[PDB]
């Protein structure tokens, strides 16, 4: 072959972006998550 | 009163469980299965917060709980072990007058309404400052004086 | 050197500044009987009441 192949990580499709919108869902719902359990635990801090 | 049923222990009791309004009261520190047969098969929510473990009273058979109120104006109470004096933001009671063993017992108001259910209480020298478990209009609170231990 | 000293010595500046502003602000709850602090002066000022 005239050519080299190296990582993964530089040579996903363009059409990863499937991968960048999973992980971003994920992480946006994990991220709703942790937000409504940091609102739950301030007043959780202040009730006492 | 006489509303109140005591939670047993192999030996001895080592609290009380409190009727109010709908709701068996009972603390979550002390450790038993409860006198009467079927309270003990009630589903009881615990909170490590607030010390608390309650369940919804079988109201469709026990519809002698006792009332409840949610105003505590200063003056004077009694919890069955003598009278509970109110001021600022404390309970105090005669140094000897609460022993261990004997908490979860409900304190009355004039009008025979409990007001607060006592965890613990911390000797003063003089008087004993005690950890109660209250209510405001809308939600629980645990008034935990310094170095109450449990009872 | 120089830079390195001085500029290390600005944040100590700064944080001594802000030690001396939470002292001068918290003492007059300090010595208040009562204890009302509020929940966000305690948690600005990061301080914690008597009761929790
Ligand atoms: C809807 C969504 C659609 C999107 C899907 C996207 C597709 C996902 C794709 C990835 C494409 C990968 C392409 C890149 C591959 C090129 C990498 C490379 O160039 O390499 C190839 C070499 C060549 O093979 P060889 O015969 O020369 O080597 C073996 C020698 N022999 C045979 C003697 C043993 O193969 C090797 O050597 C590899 C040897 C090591 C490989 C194992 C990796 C170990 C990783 C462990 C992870 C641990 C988990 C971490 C959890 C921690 C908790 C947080």
């Amino acid at each position: 072959a005239s050519h080299t192949t190296l990582g993964v990580q530089d040579i996903s499709v363009t059409a990863m972006s499937w991968v960048q919108k999973i992980t971003g869902g994920v992480g946006l719902v994990v991220a709703v998550a942790a937000l409504i359990l940091i609102v739950v635990l301030c007043v959780s801090f202040s009730r006492h | 009163n006489d509303c109140i049923f005591e939670v047993k222990h192999e030996g001895k009791v080592t609290g009380y469980a409190c009727l109010v309004g709908d709701k068996v009261m009972k603390p979550a520190h002390v450790k038993g299965t409860i006198d009467n047969a079927d309270l003990a098969k009630l589903a009881f929510k615990r909170s490590s917060k607030y010390d608390l473990e309650c369940a919804q009273i079988p109201v469709h058979m026990k519809s002698d709980a006792s009332k409840f109120t949610h105003e505590k104006p200063e003056g004077y109470y009694n919890w069955h072990h003598g009278a509970v004096q109110y001021s600022g933001g404390r309970f105090t009671i005669p140094t000897g007058a609460g022993k261990p063993g004997d908490s979860g017992r409900p304190i009355f108001d004039n009008k025979g309404r409990v007001v607060a259910i006592v965890l613990g209480g911390a000797n003063e020298g003089a008087r004993t400052a005690l950890s109660v478990v209250t209510w405001n209009k809308d939600i629980v609170t645990k008034i935990t004086p310094e170095g109450a231990e449990e009872w | 050197s120089v830079a390195s000293f001085v500029l290390l010595s600005m944040v100590g500046v700064a944080v001594g500044m802000c030690m001396c502003a939470r002292r001068r602000c918290i003492t007059p709850y300090e010595l208040t009987p009562g204890a009302t602090v509020p929940f966000l002066l305690s948690l600005i000022c990061c301080i914690r009441t008597a009761k929790a």
